[PDB]
């Protein structure tokens, strides 16, 4: 009864950044040895735990938060750093423990004329809380004037689109990303290598 | 007056997306997120700098 990793990380379609997917890893065998050697992935950091260890380890509960983000925003996904995507995208705590695994989908998610599919909030009237999702499409007022669900002069739609075209540089090509939150407070442990 | 920025720079990365030039777009768009943080008016500048190369 092994974990379903095939379902986090060769998921057809992957969430929006504004709008992350949180999968609940639960009752099962984390096979964890799997994704560290797989050698797919250009990002495989660990916080609060070494990738070598994990297969010795139970948690509570892994949940896998997936989505697309570009190639310059990868570093984002880490404790303790800001930038459009840690403040208003997807923050994560300072003492998060878990692992971010990145990979490059140039070959999936880029299209000819670009790939618009998949969104970002730019605009927000503050910075996210840890684990917070934020998909409210409420239009954001910049400005000193109300907007009352008018776009305009400083109103603005909060979300906007990455523009993924396979030509774009390497900064700006498409990386899914899986976050692996370990919930390591003790309990019965439901997940185990 | 620092409104007027703000509504310059939305402008050029919303009119780069139409170009079909998403990665103009995309290095514009970080000026809006670094402009809103700070006092820095030259983002409008660097903005307008990026268009011209794409047209
Ligand atoms: C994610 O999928 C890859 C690729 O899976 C293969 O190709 C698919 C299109 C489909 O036909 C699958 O049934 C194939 O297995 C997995 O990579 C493979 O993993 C196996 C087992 O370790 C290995 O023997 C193969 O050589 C690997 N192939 C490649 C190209 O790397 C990958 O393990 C899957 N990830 C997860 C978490 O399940």
């Amino acid at each position: 009864n092994l974990c379903p990793f095939g379902e986090v990380f060769n998921a057809t379609r992957f969430a929006s950044v504004y709008a992350w997917n949180r999968k609940r890893i639960s009752n099962c065998v984390a096979d964890y040895s799997v994704l560290y050697n797989s050698a797919s992935f250009s990002t495989f950091k660990c916080y609060g735990v070494s990738p070598t260890k994990l297969n010795d380890l139970c948690f509570t509960n892994v949940y896998a938060d997936s989505f697309v983000i570009r190639g310059d925003e990868v570093r984002q996904i880490a404790p303790g750093q800001t930038g459009k995507i840690a403040d208003y995208n997807y923050k994560l705590p300072d003492d998060f423990t878990g692992c971010v695994i990145a990979w490059n989908s140039n070959n999936l998610d880029s299209k000819v004329g670009g790939n618009y599919n998949y969104l970002y909030r730019l605009f927000r009237k503050s910075n996210l809380k840890p684990f917070e999702r934020d998909i409210s499409t409420e239009i954001y007022q910049a400005g000193s004037t109300p907007c009352n669900g008018v776009e305009g002069f400083n109103c603005y739609f909060p979300l906007q689109s990455y523009g993924f075209q396979p030509t774009n540089g390497v900064g700006y090509q498409p990386y899914r990303v899986v976050v692996l939150s370990f919930e390591l407070l003790h309990a019965p442990a439901t997940v185990c290598g | 007056d620092k409104e007027w920025i703000l509504q310059k720079i939305y402008e050029i990365m919303r009119l780069l997306d139409e170009l079909g030039h998403a990665e103009a777009s995309m290095r514009v768009s970080d000026l809006i997120y670094e402009f809103m943080k700070k006092g820095d008016e030259r983002l409008l500048e660097e903005a307008e700098r990026l268009l011209e190369e794409v047209e």
